[PDB]
């Protein structure tokens, strides 16, 4: 099954211009060389505007599948983020029979175990 | 396994990725993460290690330093670095004592000799309740129950200049350990630029042991 | 302070005032208050200790008897003994040595290094969760939550013939001391007498440590 696609049946020339990843250092559309992006379409728009961090190196945590230290440190450094992430389903994807149900169809379409869903 | 005294260039490596976007590119605490960062990144510049196993004012050994690198400083974003090896741990120590002057001038006093810890009992925890509550008014910063919510609890700043409010300490996330050797050390050393200081003087080892016990009787 | 290597007529004196109704006369662990008491007070003739810093099948250092001693062992009518003197607590050592003639013989082990106390995370306890329930069926002798309840627990027997049915620890009072060096001190020289084996061997020092953060999960 084909991995999923938002740019589906559209021109090689549609995609150049809005998916394709420019930095900041472009806009998008037809017009994309006659502008910049804005800072935030890092944010609004990743896959043709979004840039990688720069000031702390997260890829030794990815690296070695360091998925607690994720946990362990934006606990203290972002912890709304991780509050709303502990009382999401995504924590808790079998806590209830309608979550363990849609877990369950999930784990046999991706081939894996879904006892949480993490940052990584 | 064994310190180096001397500073590699794979000290300075491992600083510079893994130490450097919080603690500053010349151990200041001023990494640009700092801005934004509570608690602040402890400014190695000064000399003034919190967690130790020597008394008030002095520096830190060698090992103090690569246990709280290897631990990590719970309630902050000083992770554990366990992800990283022994000797990539060890090779960043001389790095950090570079970047205080103290280090060249003065020698690490000797470490403290902890003891046989005391048997808890509801004796040990009620005297420890009564120094806590009455002989030194702990309450005072922490509070009756060790919340952080005391009267003089807002107001406490470091050495640094930064407001270091006492954390609520019920959750049993203690900052240098939570054993009970963990915490009677730091009752035992006290904590370089803060204002919480040592009581190795105004109490006797049995004392802090009782102190220790009724701070571990605060936890849930 | 320091223990002797001589015996001492204060040391006989204070063993036979304090130790020799319980523990016997000649340190068989057979004084009459003995037939009534459950655990049974220790036979010091067999040379067999629990709780020591040595490995598994060594005789004890004698600062772990002194350790003992002085802290006591929860579970049991072993009080502490900080009631008695250090002197005093120090001369009987050595009356204990002399009930076994395994301390003539050989000399204790070398003490383990406990080395530094991993930082305990969810992560760290679901590993101990693992090797505790599947990997060494830990469930066994205490149980799925410690309770001392599993299906071999009412039949394990000293090496003394004793029955000994492993305790409930999720009161948190373990024999050897409730710290988390304790608790990985017990899993690294394992309990002489026992059948609680060492699981220096089978485990490695970060996995001890692992197992230690979910023993300690399970206290209340
Ligand atoms: C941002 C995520 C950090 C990274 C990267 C590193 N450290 Fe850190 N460290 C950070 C904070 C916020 C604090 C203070 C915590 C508190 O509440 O006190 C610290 C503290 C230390 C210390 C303190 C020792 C003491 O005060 O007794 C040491 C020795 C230390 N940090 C070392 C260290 C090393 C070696 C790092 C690179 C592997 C490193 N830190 C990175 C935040 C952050
Ligand atoms: C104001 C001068 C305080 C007094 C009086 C007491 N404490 Fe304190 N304490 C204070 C601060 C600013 C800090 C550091 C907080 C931080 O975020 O770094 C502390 C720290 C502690 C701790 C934590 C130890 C650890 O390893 O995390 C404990 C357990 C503690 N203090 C206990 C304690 C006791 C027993 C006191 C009376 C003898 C006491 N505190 C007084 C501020 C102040
Ligand atoms: C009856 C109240 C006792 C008195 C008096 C003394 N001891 Fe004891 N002791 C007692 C028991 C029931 C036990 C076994 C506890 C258990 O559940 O295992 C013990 C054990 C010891 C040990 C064991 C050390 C080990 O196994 O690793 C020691 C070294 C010991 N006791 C020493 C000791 C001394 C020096 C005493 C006189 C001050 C003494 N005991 C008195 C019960 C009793
Ligand atoms: C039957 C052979 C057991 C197996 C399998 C495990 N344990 Fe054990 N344990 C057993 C006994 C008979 C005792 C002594 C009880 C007494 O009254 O003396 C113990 C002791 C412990 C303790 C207590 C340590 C202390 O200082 O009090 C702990 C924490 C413990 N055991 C843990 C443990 C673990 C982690 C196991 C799987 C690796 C395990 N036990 C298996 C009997 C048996």
């Amino acid at each position: 099954i084909p991995p999923p696609d938002l740019y589906k049946d559209t021109p090689a020339w549609y995609q150049a211009v809005y998916k394709d990843n420019v930095g900041l250092s472009e806009g998008s559309g037809p017009f994309t060389k006659y502008f910049k992006a804005q800072m935030l379409d890092m944010y609004w728009q990743p896959n043709r505007h979004y840039e990688p961090m720069e000031n702390l190196d997260h890829s030794i945590f990815i690296e070695q599948e360091r998925r607690d230290l994720c946990v362990i440190c934006h606990e203290e450094a972002t912890p709304g983020i991780v509050a709303d992430w502990r009382s999401s389903g995504h924590k808790h994807p079998k806590s209830t029979p309608y979550l363990s149900s849609k877990t369950a169809q999930i784990e046999k379409n991706v081939g894996r175990v879904l006892d949480e869903v993490h940052c990584f | 396994i064994e310190i180096p005294k001397e500073v590699t260039e794979e000290g300075k490596n491992v600083y510079k990725k893994y130490c450097a976007p919080c603690h500053g590119e010349e151990g200041g605490g001023d990494g640009l993460l700092s801005r934004s960062m509570l608690p602040k990144p402890r400014n190695f510049t000064l000399g003034a290690y919190k967690f130790r196993t020597t008394p008030s004012g002095s520096l830190p050994t060698d090992e103090d330093i690569y246990r709280t690198i290897s631990y990590g400083v719970p309630n902050s974003t000083m992770i554990p670095w366990d992800i990283l090896t022994e000797e990539q741990r060890a090779s960043v120590v001389p790095v950090l004592k570079s970047f205080s002057e103290a280090f060249e001038y003065r020698e690490p006093e000797p470490s403290v000799d902890v003891g046989l810890p005391l048997r808890p009992t509801e004796r040990t925890i009620l005297a420890g309740k009564k120094i806590y509550e009455e002989k030194l008014e702990c309450w005072k910063c922490h509070g009756v129950e060790g919340r952080g919510d005391g009267p003089s609890a807002s107001e406490q700043e470091d050495d640094f200049g930064f407001p270091i409010k006492p954390f609520d300490f019920t959750t049993g996330k203690f900052k240098g350990g939570n054993s009970p050797t963990d915490v009677y050390l730091r009752f035992t050393t006290g904590l370089n630029g803060t204002p919480m200081p040592s009581f190795a003087k105004e109490l006797s080892d049995d004392e802090r042991w009782y102190l220790t016990h009724y701070v571990m009787s605060l936890v849930q």
